[PDB]
RNA sequence: CCAUAGGUUAAUGAGGCGAACCGGGGGAACUGAAACAUCUAAGUACCCCGAGGAAAAGAAAUCAACCGAGAUUCCCCCAG
RNA sequence: UUGAGCCUUGAUGUGUAGGAUAGGUGGGAGGCUUUGAAGUGUGGACGCCAGUCUGCAUGGAGCCGACCUUGAAAUACCACCCUUUAAUGUUUGAUGUUCUAACGUUGACCCGUAAUCCGGGUUGCGGACAGUGUCUGGUGGGUAGUUUGACUGGGGCGGUC
RNA sequence: AGCUUGACUGCGAGCGUGACGGCGCGAGCAGGUGCGAAAGCAGGUCAUAGUGAUCCGGUGGUUCUGAAUGGAAGGGCCAUC
RNA sequence: CGCGGGGUGGAGCAGCCUGGUAGCUCGUCGGGCUCAUAACCCGAAGGUCGUCGGUUCAAAUCCGGCCCCCGCAACCA
RNA sequence: CGCGGGGUGGAGCAGCCUGGUAGCUCGUCGGGCUCAUAACCCGAAGGUCGUCGGUUCAAAUCCGGCCCCCGCAACCA
């Protein structure tokens, strides 16, 4: 649809990323969720990327 | 082309340097006239030993002789007979060899290819100043006289 | 620049406009001014007052050359023709000789029938 | 139009042939001579982009000879300038200190900077010509 | 025939590949030209059918030397 | 002008033919792809030039691999 | 001749505050002058025409930095550059004109030769054009190879997938 | 309505559904997380549509490989377009 | 039988597309100018948006049944 | 996806250049004026000069991210 898919890149040095969608026309702020990181096995914050 | 000269090319010729000219300029002009020669180790050996000694001045000895050819005819005013019509406008359009066969019959043993006519091919009747080519810069200005017969 | 000493002013006065240009004695133009570019659109375009400011704004733009004396060649009939030279007299120039070079034919091509 | 004193100074410098670090320090005494002891300023030309905010390079260096703490901050050109001390001191003193300068400049080497960093580093006295060293 | 008198570059065939790789038989022609060469020893002119690169071979080698090679193969110039 | 081009004579060799094979110069399509354009068919058919009894290639600016082997050609493996 | 890059060098750049047709920055307070000075004569370069700059010279050996109103200090000295620009050197390119040797010549003439083919030689006309090879953009049914679906109360149309 | 990110990572006995590719459910185990006093619940949304296989190529991570060796390019693996 | 379009003050056309507010011209009505009519100048009113129902916070508009008009098709034997 | 450069009064555009200057034409109103629509002229209202932050004595101009838009060339999963 018109819902763009984003790149939820980790905070830690590893390059592991989560992938999901986001309607930028509705929510103009970047996501700052907290998700699991499998290579260090811990819960850190994840930031927006394209 | 890294040709090495033999004569005095008027713009970059100093008799013996190894200048760089365009390919066409050498293969069509300098070579077939003997003004220069494509630089080969062999002829360069024959240059700074055999040619650059007196062979360099051999070409210039007759150059001084042509300076005398500059003035073979001391009168510098050759009379030629030509048929024409009224108010000028002569019978036939002459050529440069018209001068060649007339001047050698009364003086200068000149050929066709060395006489230069700056004023067309002379359609006007009277006394005009034609020029010769005995050298690259040495010029003789003989005033030929074409009068109606 | 060139600093040309003398010059010849030309005046093309027609019935609906006047385009005055200033050239030297050799014919090569050095600037001009019209009554149509000095505002005056329409009815005022064909007036002697418009011919006045045309001569003034042509008095400028030729300052780079600064010509002292001036030959005047007026051409064509109309509303300007006279107010353009008197304005050019007071423009500061030295009017040498005024002439009339109107193109009068000897019954050449045929003029239109227009106007009713 | 230039005057007598500065005339021979620029005539002493071959503006194209940039000198070695070994003897350029000795070439500034070839220029300097005034009523007061001058100092040498180091104009460092960097190839970074000053219009970008991600390339603001500035810092402080504690020079082992003093004049000492010397600060610096680049301009809207991508070229930064510093001074290192008075010219009346030892030649090798002047040699070793500027060496520590380019080390300090590479200390704050920008990550977004593309190309060779040190373009043309020129040192110059207050009343003398500018000599760029390799 | 389109044959360089010095180098002997005869026309070679190849393909005329398009974008979509549609091969179509084309032929490559040597850059031949008739030119009047001047031989110094014989003091006369010699017109040969030579290729552009062929002129450079006549340029580098001796013009009469390459002429010697032609008569060695038996083809009158 | 010399000189060459051109021309006459004498001496020697060549031309054409032949079933296949051989080297080089040009070089398809049907077909397969379940259509078809890349690709395949195949550098095959076919055409041309040349040569011999065989012809070709051939004595490494070849491989290999840090240990070695030694021109080329053909066959069996390597290996579908 | 005329563009562009670059080198050396000389200029170039007035909201307002204000003595200043001053861009940032910058080391530091002496340069300057008798390797012939401030003021002025006069032409020119630049000109938002406010005020810079300047060859020669009567003259004649002075001129002025922080100081002050400024966000800034004084091209008194100097450094790297931003804009605008000027002479030179240099580098090639795009045009114009002239020339002749390449090349063309289905122009005249002579020879090979009784041959309007052709080759060569004089001369004339064009002329580095033209034409040709390689690469390359466009056009291109002139030409070639092909595609142009299935379901379907026969097919086509419609609809469907 | 408050507090939060389980719209989690590695698996998964046992079943359902299909010719197959493939699709669906899943208690429970390990690391770690949120909520709750606690028992417990959460690996999306009441459920059933919202979607295309492969080849090729792109971006990021991983010395797995890397044709003489050491590296690299390029491949493989993982995530992802 | 089928495809596509349309139906809006009295007339001829926009706005539908992508839903909440309907405009242009002529005409009609009142006034003015002229002796008077026209033309011209000024002001104003006038539209169930074919019809019915549904979805929607809201329907001229999205969808469907039906009616009328228009174009296309209505074919091969 | 990559590239180029714009949003400027009711409209478009200049000013963006080398940073300190919001102007022009049509439009609205009032007035002068003609028989009169218009032409002409004066003046006024009308612009967060896309948005936020940063650099700066000052930015709409410079710089970065971004919303959107027009145009260009490429598109072999």
């Amino acid at each position: 649809g018109i819902r763009e898919k984003i790149k939820l890149v980790s905070s830690a040095g590893t390059g592991h990323f989560y992938t999901t969608t986001k309607n930028k026309r509705t929510k103009p702020e970047k996501l700052e969720l907290k998700k699991f990181d499998p290579v260090v096995r811990q819960h850190v914050i994840y930031k927006e990327a394209k | 082309m890294q040709v090495i000269l033999l004569d005095k090319v008027a713009n970059l010729g100093s008799l013996g340097d190894q200048v760089n000219v365009k390919a066409g300029y050498a293969r069509n002009f300098l070579v077939p006239q003997g003004k220069a020669v494509p630089a080969t180790k062999k002829n360069i050996e024959f240059f700074e030993a055999r040619r650059a000694e007196l062979e360099a001045k051999l070409a210039e000895v007759l150059a001084a002789a042509n300076a005398r050819a500059e003035k073979i005819n001391a009168l510098e005013t050759v009379t030629i007979a030509s048929k024409a019509g009224d108010e000028g406008k002569l019978f036939g359009s002459i050529g440069t060899r018209d001068i060649a066969d007339a001047v050698t019959a009364a003086g200068v043993e000149v050929a066709k290819s060395e006489v230069r006519l700056p004023n067309g091919v002379l359609r006007t009747t009277g006394e005009h100043e034609v020029s010769f080519q005995v050298h690259s810069e040495v010029f003789a200005k003989v005033i030929v006289n074409v009068v109606a017969e | 620049r060139k600093q040309v000493s003398d010059g010849v002013a030309h005046i093309h006065a027609s019935f609906n406009n006047t385009i005055v240009t200033i050239t030297d004695r050799q014919g090569n133009a050095l600037g001009w001014a019209t009554a149509g570019g000095s505002g005056f659109r329409g009815s005022r375009k064909s007036t002697p007052f418009a011919a006045q400011v045309a001569a003034e704004r042509c008095a400028d733009a030729v300052k780079e050359y600064g010509i002292k004396n001036l030959e005047v060649m007026v051409k064509g009939p109309g509303p300007g023709r006279e107010s353009t030279i008197r304005a050019l007299n007071a423009a500061g120039f030295r009017i040498t000789n005024i002439t009339d070079v109107t193109p009068i034919p000897h019954n050449g091509c045929r003029p239109p029938k227009k106007r009713r | 139009k230039l005057t007598k004193r500065m005339r021979v100074i620029r005539e002493k410098v071959d503006a194209t042939k940039q000198y070695d670090i070994n003897e350029a320090i000795a070439l500034l005494k070839e220029l300097a001579t005034a009523k007061f002891v001058e100092s040498v300023d180091v104009a460092v030309n960097l190839g970074i982009d000053a219009r970008k905010s991600d390339q603001n390079v500035r810092g402080a260096t504690v020079l082992p000879h003093g004049t000492g703490q010397v600060r610096y901050r680049n301009d809207k050109n991508g070229i930064i300038h510093t001074t290192i001390g008075k010219v009346d001191f030892d030649a090798d003193k002047l040699k070793e200190n500027l060496e520590a300068l380019l080390v300090a400049l590479k200390k704050a080497k920008p990550t977004q900077a593309k190309g060779v960093y040190i373009k043309k580093v020129s040192i110059s006295t207050t009343m003398g010509a500018g000599v760029a060293v390799d | 025939s389109r044959v360089c008198q010095v180098t002997g570059k005869r026309p070679v065939t190849g393909n005329n590949r398009s974008h979509a790789l549609n091969a179509t038989k084309r032929r490559f022609l040597p850059n031949l030209h008739s030119h009047r060469f001047w031989v110094e020893s014989e003091k006369r002119f010699v017109t040969l059918r030579v290729s552009a690169k062929g002129m450079r071979v006549i340029d580098k080698k001796g013009i009469d030397t390459v002429l010697a090679e032609l008569r060695a193969r038996g083809e009158k110039y």
